[PDB]
RNA sequence: AGGUAGAUUACCUGACGUUCCCAUCUGUGUGAACAUAAUGGUACUGAUCAGGCUCUAAGCAUCUUUACUUCCGUGUUCGGAUGGGAACGGGUGUAUCCUACUUGAUAUGAACCUACC
RNA sequence: GGCGGCACAUCUGUUACAAGAUAACGCAGGUGUCCAAAGAUGAACUCAAUGAGGACAGAAACCUCAUGUAGAAUAUAAGGGUAUAAGUUCAUUUGAUUAUUGAUUCCAGUACAAUCAAUAACUCUGAAAUGAUGGCCUAACGAUCCCUAAGAUUUUUAAUUAGAAAGACAUUUCUAGUUAAUCCUUUAAUAAUAAGGCUUGGGGUGUCAGAAAAGUUACCACAGGGAUAACUGGCUUGUGGCAGCCAAGCGCUCAUAGCGACGUUGCUUUUUGAUCCUUCGAUGUCGGCUCUUCCUAUCCAUUUCAAGCAGAAUUGAAAAAAGGUAUGAUUGUUCACCAUUUAAUAGGGAACGUGAGCUGGGU
RNA sequence: GGGAACGGGCUUGAUUGGAACGGCGGGGAAAGAAGACCCUGUUGAGCUUGACUCUAAUUUAUCAUGUGA
RNA sequence: AAUCCGACUGUUUAAUAAAAACAUAGCAUUCUGAUAAAUCUAAAAGGUUCAUUACAGAAUGUGAUUUCUGCCCAGUGCUCUGAAUGUCAAGGUAAUGAAAUUUACUUAAGCGCGGGUUAACGGCGAAGGUAGCCAAAUGCCUC
RNA sequence: GAUUCACGCAGUGUUAACGUGCAAAUUACUUGUCAUAUUUGAGUAUAGGGGCGAAAGACUCAUCGAACUAUCUAGUAGCUGGUUCCACCUGAAUAUUCCCUUAGGAAGGUCAAAGUAUUAAUAGUAUUGAUUGGUAAAGAUAAUGAUUAGGUGUAACAUCUUGUCAAACUAUGAAUAAACAAAGAAGAAUUCUCAGUGUUAAAUACACUUCAGGAAUUUAAAUAUAAACAUACUUUGAAUCGGCCAAGUCUGGUAAGCAGGACUGGCGAUGCGGGAUGAACCGAACGUCGAGAUAAAGUGCCAAA
RNA sequence: GAAUAGCAGGAAAGCUAUAACAUGAAGAGAAAACGAAAAACUAUGAGAGUGUAGAAAUACAUUUAGCAAUAGUAUCUUUCAA
RNA sequence: UGGAAGUAUAAAUCGAAAAGGUGAUAGUAUUCAUCAAAGUCUAAAUAUUACAGGAAAACUGAUAGCAAAGAAGUACUGUGAA
């Protein structure tokens, strides 16, 4: 929900509890060159129409939202998972 | 197409034609998630006293 | 239809005894437990946290291991056809001695007094004493003779109905 | 007798009054400093002029409560069993198990370690 | 069956039968969220309500004392839990963290998920014992493939200095200093991009162990089903119909000539429901015409009794089912409503009698 | 009567002389047809439509080198 | 003697429907200058209307005559003699890089915006059923 | 593209005949029509997601909401039907989890056959001992909620009584039950000696280590009953998961030969004696027989007494 | 009786062929890279002898042995993880 | 296609060479290895249920074995394919 940045965690590269700054994952962008996504293109080719099925039945109207907090001193990254929350901000 | 939902009829019938099997006397002597001292120290005893007889079988 | 909740149908067995409310004794957190001693297993609803199971409510087993703030306790529950052995990490706060071998640790130590005056009278060659007796059901009651000096007799017949209104 | 720490957690509680305090405990004096708060009321610290007024503790009462026993009452209910009775509804008999509420009588704490008297 | 609903994943109380399990489209409700604090810890305090007092101030503003077992609060449904707290106030903080094990719940003793107990780090709070791996507990959620993030320096190698010990006519080992490379692979060898592996998260399937999916057929077809509807029959009789018990009153006076409220007990299968036992390799599905027979809860005729029976006409009831109970306009109608006639123009059953009996108006 | 709740067969009764001719339409839940109404299949087909996925026809852009300005 | 339907002659479900259904003439709409419109074909100096040329060819609705065809361009169609920088593909241009790649810019129709059109689909409390007609082969209540 | 009759043709009605027919669509009478949008022969053209249609989804060789024929093709079918010798032995099922699952599957339970083990490896029972539970009952100025009335003190409020209640109320709380123990590191106990780790302030205390280990002495005891063709199983596999009935039981319903459950016994899978008859009631379960005592139930006749 | 090559006999039969390969003797890891002893321990357990007595078989004491099976231990190989 | 950032074929556009192709993870660089495409022929070892001629058989024995043990693709059906 609301979550300052700014953290102090255990940092597993210092094994000391270092500063660390939070902010939120997002999906990087689809890369045209990874092997499912040539396979795609392959399959998606010629006649036949829509080869594989797709999703248009969703319910899930929230996400879980990921945490990426960093280490200041050692660029260190850890992936926190919260629970789903329909609005969530960063603190100060 | 209703149909009947449940019914613990005849189960326990069946329960007892084999009758409940209890366990041996083997599943009671586990060891796992015991703990962690007293298994540091049996296992230290268990290793001086195989050593010490193993120098008996090297001795005679 | 019940819920499959974890602690369902539980209104009235984690319920508090009546005028039974908060903190406990404290021979419960001062109870020495020991591996092989017997324990009864009660759900004290006042601790949530570690809450055992509510089909292990009143179950009667046995310490297998001792850690520094559960007891490692052995049950067995029975399954489809058969029996498996539960092994659970308890509290001292949900468990409490069990005296399902009072009886049967005095009927111990009570043959133990003979057989210690036996190996001292084997000594001085006297006769030695015989272990107890074992338990037996309640046998027919033998013949005896009942004096006649102070009895007094006293007529039962049936009774004459009468309307309670 | 008193004080500290307790375990059982009302036989220990609650109300009405009574009895001492020789030590102990408590209430009691003060605010400079540690510390405290709107307030030296609390908590804190320094002390000993007074006091059994309260607290605590011991006892009183046809005291509420609570705790044991009888009774309630083998009455409620109940496990097993008819080609038993009844149109139903429900209720026997047999071999057995057997509460509760109430009422009455009694009780109003026992007990562990350390110190001081 | 459809329409409705979700009893499809799910939690609480109850049905539910004092171990566990536990049904119905049973009952009363709830979930797809909310929280940098509402998580962690320490300290101080005691809440709802009431009584008595205090300028405005009064039934409700704020202050004081006393009583106050929670009758308050605790994010939420319900049930549990909680008083020097689990509630209120204040203060510090991020353990709502990393790594490795063993268990318990659901359970096939599978996964996911939840509940624990420990160990190794690094921390937070406190004087300290301890406490802390999210929320006081029971719900608050998600596989394969694919995409997308984070992590693999703790150590192992090679080359060259310095030293040392074994080694057939070269080369390995140990020691310190250095410099370089360092999770694995892209298969002739390397290089920097690119891609692929391994561990753990997210993106999501609510039909919630998880296809990617609009209708209509009266032009219809096939495999089947009485596991299942439309008609008879069967159990039931709410509803329909008929009959009783009591007696407050009505009946000019008069509970009962004739009625009978408030209540209450039955019978019938001539209504309509409720169910799904028989029939889906078929029991021809409405009415009318025709014809026979049966029931009586009798409309007429026969015999009786009673009256608020003067006569006449009537009304209530008993014996009695051997005999009778009609013609037409409209409507397919059963029904209905009119016009007559009659001693009366009663009510019903028989696979809602009766289609290798008719008819075919209805459907 | 009970039975799969409408028996020719079973139970208890009523009752029975063997073979049949002409009629007849009560019954044989008479014959004809693996119900066409209804439902279920993870069975079809005709027709319809921004149901999903495609496709002919039509359309638009680029490429496919005639000379001189 | 009246009423309903179809104007009339005609056609139709061979084997349960001969009709109120279809056709019809009349009326109206749309496209097309012929290398076209419609349209068969896998293709084609290929085919049909077409030995034709708008008084024609092709596609439709209503259904003789008389009388009359009201209001609506919002939505879905169709159309425009129109819209540029709202969104738009392959391409083309440029930059970086060792290169694949990546990035930026520019590109048609279509959609979006604007105008027309209801004898287009349709609606008539964008406009609120006008003229008429009626328990109608159209009215449940209703006999 | 007027009205009619006739030769012809059709098919309005009889809803006539016939309906195992003359006929896989005909016959008779009645009716209609009977030349220009008429009737008709032969030739010819159009072919199956095609043709042709004054439009009925009509016709396209008795075949049309997509002809006929042959091949793929023995198409697939969780659905229906059938599935062939005898004696003997054992002998089920309708729970649980997952499924686009509900007429079906897989894990699992019940069952069979094979193959083992001297076997800490017996119990659908009772007794004694220590418990667990919150049902029946009970209660109602005992907490929550409902509810009639009467006193006493200051309508109302207190207070003492009174009558009646709760599936989603409870102090108390059975009966029937659940899980323990009644001597397996291998049947006890005692004495002496005694080690490794750790706990601990330190230990000779304590914890675990075959009550580490080792040696002597004593010893077969520690409820009842039953149990060696006992007990423990291992592997492999079948069928089944539509069920129905009873009741000193329960829920929805007015109720049902209704729907759905808890425990047990049955029927299914089961004949026999009895209830006249009957899947389930009562007695009792079955190799072929003889003689006897019996069970349920019967003894006027049918019918033994 | 892997193909295949020879033999007698004429033979779809039979016999012979130092032999490719299959399965196994070693297992873990995605892979690079690796690759199993404390010549084992503990408990119960199959069997073999003697003595005595009942007295017919058989029942007790005592000496030794410890296989199979089960459970648990050290040690070792590989793995992020046994 | 097993061939996975393209194994093979074809079409549209484009299009080499003081040679070059391949080493199956796309890219560039330097080595290494091995071949030298875009013309042609070629016996032997191999297949065979047409058809013809033979030999066998744990095959069938007139509802079996081919549809056909006789004037069997015959009689017969259909407009025709069949």
């Amino acid at each position: 929900v609301v979550v300052p940045k700014t953290r102090k965690t255990y940092c597993p590269r210092c094994d000391k509890h270092t500063p660390h700054k939070v902010s939120q994952y997002k999906k990087g962008k689809d890369s045209l060159h990874v092997q499912g996504k040539r396979r795609y293109d392959r399959k998606q080719q010629g006649f036949g129409g829509q080869t594989k099925p797709v999703f248009k039945k969703k319910a899930k109207t929230t996400k879980k939202v990921v945490l990426k907090i960093e280490c200041t001193k050692c660029k260190y990254k850890l992936q926190k998972c919260l629970k789903r929350c329909k609005h969530f901000e960063l603190g100060n | 197409s209703k149909d009947k939902n449940r019914s613990s009829h005849n189960q326990s019938h069946k329960a007892h034609r084999n009758g409940f099997y209890k366990p041996k006397k083997s599943a009671y002597m586990s060891t796992k998630g015991m703990n962690v001292q007293v298994l540091k120290n049996t296992k230290a005893q268990r290793k001086f006293a195989l050593a010490k007889k193993l120098e008996a079988k090297k001795a005679a | 239809p019940l819920s499959n909740g974890r602690n369902r149908r539980t209104r009235k067995l984690f319920k508090r005894p009546f005028r039974g409310h908060g903190l406990s004794n404290t021979s419960t957190i001062l109870h020495t437990y020991k591996v092989g001693d017997y324990v009864t297993i009660l759900c004290n609803s006042s601790i949530q946290h570690g809450l055992p199971y509510k089909a292990f409510h009143g179950k009667t087993g046995r310490v297998w291991n001792v850690n520094p703030h559960a007891i490692g306790v052995m049950v067995n529950k029975k399954v489809n056809n058969r029996i498996v052995v539960k092994r659970l990490h308890i509290s001292p706060e949900h468990i409490k001695p069990s005296g399902c071998q009072k009886d049967f640790l005095e009927r111990k130590a009570a043959v133990a007094a003979i057989r210690k005056q036996n190996i001292q009278l084997k000594k001085e060659g006297k006769p030695l004493l015989p272990l107890p007796a074992k338990r037996l059901p309640k046998q027919p009651r033998p013949a005896e003779l009942i004096k006649g000096a102070d009895i007094k007799f006293t007529t039962v017949a049936p009774l004459k109905f009468e309307e309670l209104y």
